[PDB]
């Protein structure tokens, strides 16, 4: 279908857009060639079959992390040290490379798009955090705030200048580029995943390496729960008015939590690491997970 | 003139990567044996029973290529001294696996990081590997001249950088090394890969590394200034350091992306060559002595013996 | 040897504790109304010349409960003692088994398993490995005696003991092998710098999935004097059942008992320690399919070499 | 290591013999009328980087018969090679297994088992023990390739080689350990006194109840010259299937093959031998649950010391 013959085993990311087309990233973390790819599925249930895809493209290197830049654009965190931007064509069959800027000196692990939509922030193993302009295609700022590999960065949903970051230096930094010293350290186990609350601009949750999912207010006193037995890879809130939190981990499970971090759902569907989760915008009770076992499971969350 | 290598943490095709590196004038290539992000489980099901090949085939290169042109790298996720018991046990099994595969390939060297104070369990595992089968592979300990915490940007509002002169504290990375190599009991297989930072420390911090087994000197692309022509150069501070390092006859490794995008990547190496040629030439002493560096010999006894 | 078992048997305090431990467990497991209905299946794992078997008989009599004894023993020389006793005294209540407990295919599951596989550093006789292998023929609600044991360590200064170890250099091995192996010794002319702290712990029956007996423990010992560290004294405590215990830890030492002297883990080079400083020691328990061994290293106030890497100087045979 | 497997693979004569051996067995086991009905289950035990797997594919193609391959390999580093090959080339016909053959629980029984577990003295890689353990998942009418192998010994005079062994004395072990261990060596500057004679033989599958791989063989070598005995050259023959064989015995040496140099069993002290006298050597194959080793002693014309008692100087790891 005007795309690569075969996609890679390890599925790294899965995102839904407005209408309900499932974006897929994937890397080969084994075998002769260690490269990545991007895929589109107007039919979510057809995944991850390569013969029934709307769009698909092979990238130079692996895909560590991606996210939607609205409807057309796809921003990639590459192992090469490049942050790549791809854009769907007007037919939405091809995927042409917009930019591909080698600025990080090591693997780009995490990326997130800021409120404006013309800016993004990336985090790499070279310990830096960089602020991009997607229009001019240049780095606005470069920040060595952490003292170890940057794990996860997460843009504030309604504030352009604000974003979170976390690193193996055991720091969770809350940023605000308006301040001269932008970073602000929020006061045991290393933070691995971040997620802003969708309806509250001052609330966020973080998952750690030990498996604990926490609930933090920016003002004050925190709440937490031991959800997973191993590292929390990602956290994604549902599109509900009263949101449910979906937590994934390396213990090969999925858990859907309420507002007080009480377990509602449990899914031991995957056989390998669970890498991403994305709620269906059409049906808010559906949740799609992807993993290194090369499954694309669709969960019916009891809501 | 100068022996140089290339550090990469991203190799999509091992055959293609070498060709590019070799064309630029590098002698060897530092690269991973397992994909940096390919995290593996060894205890808990079902991830421990993950199918398929764990990495690339040894057949992709020739035996000679592995033996002379490739330096191994421990994966970044491997943390043997983690506070979490699970991660510790997993990193142990992973470290042994990667080290074993290194020996299987017959790699001349393998890089392990010293990026924190406590590397005790790291040392305990490496020592165990050293006392296993048959291999003569060197282990280069990646250790920074200045710790990452001490060269971070002062941009955290409620955590400012230490603006105090701490004489002992600025020598901390040497203590990292010293403790490690003491635990390993001065193994001749364990040497230093000294990573040079943007801001060099005080002179005493550098003098600390005199008389240490420095085999490599890692040079990030970020530390290079740009001249009027628009090509990479170094400061007078770094120039004196490289001049000192050229006397020790170390192997210079280049790491990081091309910040001088307009030029080639050979330019970095060409500058080291430029420095190599531009040094004070060996005198009658150093010309004749060249060969007998740190070579132990018995004191002659012309009375007892007949010369 | 025979006389090695003899001196074990000459410690009545130890066995009276075993007797009491079994006595209590029998009462807990069997109520008064099921006195003559329920016969408990006991299995002495490592019977030797049969002190624990005798104690199991005494315990059942003072409790007034019915028991069915197995006497598993691998040592065939001891099994000669057991069978001669069994024929003359015990009878068909005791079934002498001449086998390894890890191998033995049990014809019945046990309600209680009794064992005496503890050395001076608790787990130095591989009690974990043996009881793990014998775990399958325990009932789902079965008990082990002992149910738990812990090892303790304490830094010591002894220029005597250091010099004693030094003198254990032998031909045709590493010059410093003697420093990389523990010794059983009645510590006399020595100074204990800090109070003992717990090193390794083992529970039986082990219910942690994929049972791993490998360990790594960091201890920090606050020293309040100037001194010179020469090694680490090792002790142990064990919980036989509940409040019945044995111990050679000085502060909680079982009175009268003399069936265990302390163990000593030397170091190659003495280490100066100033008043106020902390001695930091690291202890590993390591294994493969053939051997189990310890490694250790001092990390404060100065670093030592890691001792006994890969069990080069000392292993315990599986 | 990789390059150790590389040099093995660079002996085409050896594998062509394996190819031919399997080719013949396939034709014998599967008739012409059952060509596309019967799929034979082959199991390469010790696959390495997969030369025997490739040969098994070639053999099946030249025979024109259907096969289902397993590729058992314990070395995890080699298993990387196998799986990359398997994904790219072989496919789902070959099932790569990453396990010990003694441990592996087979999901199917084999019609043929292929192995390459032979050293220079045949059984010095413990091919008996491995194939004995893998014997249970062979069909009752199953075949092993090789089906048999024998080791040969011959007394040699070499003042060079004696002096070479002598020089292998190392610190921190027995002064004469070097004499109590075999060496792989291309014997050049030496004199063979008597003609080689068979020492130890092994058949697979072994059908002798309570299979014992321990042995004791007495050989008498008629010497027809004055000389000085310095050791014993060791060779081997193997029957892959029927008339297809491999050999490094000088008189029946496979032409071209260079995947095995002879082995040498030294002696501590040289032994005078007059013309007409007989050299009498004794060879043991010994074992316990952990190790296998050889011992040996000359008993004529004079006695030597028994070499390598209890495998003190040399063991082979199980
Ligand atoms: N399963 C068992 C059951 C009883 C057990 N006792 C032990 C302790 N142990 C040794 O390891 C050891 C090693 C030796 F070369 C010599 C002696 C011992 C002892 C056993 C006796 N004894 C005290 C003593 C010694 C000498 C005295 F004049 C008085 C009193 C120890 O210290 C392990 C163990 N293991
Ligand atoms: N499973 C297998 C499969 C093949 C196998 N070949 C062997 C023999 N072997 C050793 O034991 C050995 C031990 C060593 F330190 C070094 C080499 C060997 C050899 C393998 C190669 N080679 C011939 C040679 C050597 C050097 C040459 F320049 C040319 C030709 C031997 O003599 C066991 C075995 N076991
Ligand atoms: C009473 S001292 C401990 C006793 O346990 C025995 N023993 C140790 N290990 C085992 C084992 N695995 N199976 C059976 N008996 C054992 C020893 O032979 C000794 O007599
Ligand atoms: C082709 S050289 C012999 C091969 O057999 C393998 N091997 C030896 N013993 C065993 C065993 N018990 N189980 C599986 N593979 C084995 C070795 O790892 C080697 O690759």
């Amino acid at each position: 279908p005007n795309a690569p013959a075969c996609m890679e085993r390890q599925l790294e990311a899965a995102r839904y857009r407005s209408d309900g087309a499932l974006l897929l990233g994937a890397s080969s973390l084994s075998g002769r060639c260690w490269a990545g790819s991007l895929w589109l599925f107007k039919d979510p249930c057809a995944a991850p079959n390569e013969g029934f895809c709307s769009a698909g493209v092979q990238t130079e290197a692996g895909v560590a992390d991606l996210t939607w830049v609205g409807e057309r654009g796809i921003l990639v965190a590459s192992d090469s040290g490049a942050v790549e931007l791809w854009e769907l064509d007007e037919n939405e069959t091809l995927i042409v490379s917009k930019f591909c800027k080698y600025e990080h000196d090591d693997i780009v692990s995490t990326v997130s798009v800021l409120s404006s939509g013309t800016q993004a922030v990336s985090g790499s193993k070279d310990i830096c955090i960089k602020v991009w302009d997607l229009a001019q295609q240049v780095v606005l700022s470069s920040y060595r705030a952490h003292a170890a590999q940057v794990t996860c960065v997460a843009a504030s949903p309604h504030k352009d200048s604000v974003f979170l970051s976390c690193s193996e230096d055991n720091r969770i930094l809350l940023w605000d580029t308006r301040c001269p010293k932008p970073a602000s350290q929020i006061g045991g186990y290393l933070p691995t995943s971040l997620a802003w609350h969708p309806q509250q601009s001052e609330v966020f949750v973080f998952g750690d390496e030990n498996g604990t999912v926490s609930l933090v207010d920016t003002k004050s006193c925190v709440l937490s729960s031991a959800v997973h037995s191993q590292c929390v890879t990602g956290l994604v809130f549902s599109p509900h008015s009263v949101p449910f939190l979906a937590s994934l981990s390396e213990d090969c499970s999925l858990a859907v939590l309420d507002s007080s971090l009480s377990e509602l759902f449990r899914s031991q569907a995957h056989r390998d690491f669970v890498r991403d989760a994305t709620w269906s915008p059409l049906n808010h009770s559906l949740l799609t997970t992807v993993g290194w076992d090369h499954q694309v499971v669709h969960h019916v969350v009891p809501t | 003139r100068v022996s140089s290598g290339r550090d990469l943490n991203c190799v999509p095709e091992i055959a293609d990567t070498l060709g590019a590196v070799a064309k630029q004038g590098f002698d060897f290539l530092c690269m991973p044996v397992f994909h940096p992000r390919f995290k593996r489980e060894f205890i808990q099901e079902p991830a421990k029973n993950r199918p398929g090949p764990q990495t690339r085939s040894d057949l992709l290169l020739s035996g000679r290529d592995w033996n002379t042109l490739i330096v191994g790298k421990l994966s970044p996720w491997i943390r043997p001294d983690s506070k979490v018991e699970k991660i510790r046990r997993n990193s142990e099994a992973a470290m042994l696996q990667e080290l074993n595969f290194g020996a299987y390939l017959g790699l001349p060297a393998f890089l392990l990081p010293l990026n924190q104070e406590d590397n005790t369990n790291l040392a305990r595992v490496l020592t165990n590997h050293i006392h296993t089968g048959h291999h003569s592979s060197m282990f280069w300990m990646r250790v920074p001249l200045v710790a990452p915490e001490d060269l971070r940007d002062d941009i955290i509002e409620n955590a400012p950088t230490t603006h105090t002169e701490e004489y002992s504290g600025e020598e901390k990375t040497w203590m990292w090394w010293h403790n490690f190599r003491t635990l390993c009991d001065y193994s001749k297989r364990i040497a230093v890969a000294l990573e040079i930072g943007a801001d060099l420390p005080s002179n005493h911090v550098i003098d600390r590394w005199l008389g240490e087994p420095i085999k490599a000197a890692i040079l990030p692309t970020s530390i290079f200034l740009t001249n009027k022509k628009g090509f990479p150069v170094l400061s007078k501070m770094h120039q004196r350091l490289i001049f000192r390092l050229l006397k020790l006859e170390v192997q210079f490794i280049i790491t990081g992306t091309n910040h001088h995008s307009e030029k080639e990547f050979c330019s970095y190496l060409q500058y080291l060559e430029y420095l190599s040629q531009n040094r004070p030439p060996p005198n009658a002493y150093e010309l004749f002595a060249k060969g007998y560096e740190d070579y132990l010999q018995s004191p002659l006894q012309p009375l007892m013996d007949n010369l | 040897e025979s006389q090695t078992y003899e001196v074990f048997e000459k410690d009545p305090i130890k066995y009276s504790q075993y007797q009491q431990a079994i006595y209590k467990c029998l009462l807990d497991r069997v109520p008064e109304e099921e006195k003559d209905t329920n016969v408990q299946v006991l299995m002495v794992l490592g019977a030797g010349r049969g002190p624990l078997v005798n104690a199991s008989l005494r315990a059942a009599k003072q409790a007034d409960r019915r028991i069915k004894l197995y006497a598993v023993e691998k040592n065939p020389n001891a099994v000669v003692t057991l069978e001669n006793w069994q024929f003359e005294e015990w009878g068909s209540q005791v079934t002498v088994v001449s086998s390894d407990m890890r191998e033995w295919v049990a014809p019945e599951k046990a309600d209680i398993i009794v064992s005496e596989l503890l050395g001076s550093f608790a787990d130095n006789e591989l009690s974990p490995e043996c009881l793990d292998g014998a775990q399958h023929f325990l009932k789902d609600d079965g008990v082990s005696i002992p149910g738990e044991y812990t090892s303790f360590l304490a830094p010591i200064s002894s220029s005597k003991l250091y010099n004693e170890v030094r003198a254990c250099r032998e031909k045709d091995r590493d010059p410093e092998a003697q420093f990389e192996m523990p010794y059983v010794v009645r510590l006399h002319n020595f100074h204990q710098l800090s109070a003992p702290q717990p090193c390794f712990t083992f529970s039986h029956p082990n219910r942690d999935p994929m049972i791993d007996n490998n360990r790594y423990c960091t201890l920090e010992f606050p020293v309040e004097v100037n001194t010179v560290l020469h090694g680490f004294a090792g002790y142990f405590e064990t919980v036989l059942y509940q409040d019945i215990t044995l111990s050679i830890r000085p502060e909680t030492h079982s009175p009268g008992m003399f069936s265990w002297f302390p163990i000593l883990f030397p170091i190659k080079q003495p280490i100066t320690v100033r008043e106020g400083q902390t001695i930091c020691v690291r202890f590993w328990r390591c294994s493969n399919s053939k051997k189990v061994w310890y490694e250790w290293a001092v990390t404060a106030p100065v670093c030592s070499a890691i001792h006994n890497p890969t069990g080069r100087s000392y292993t315990i045979g599986l």
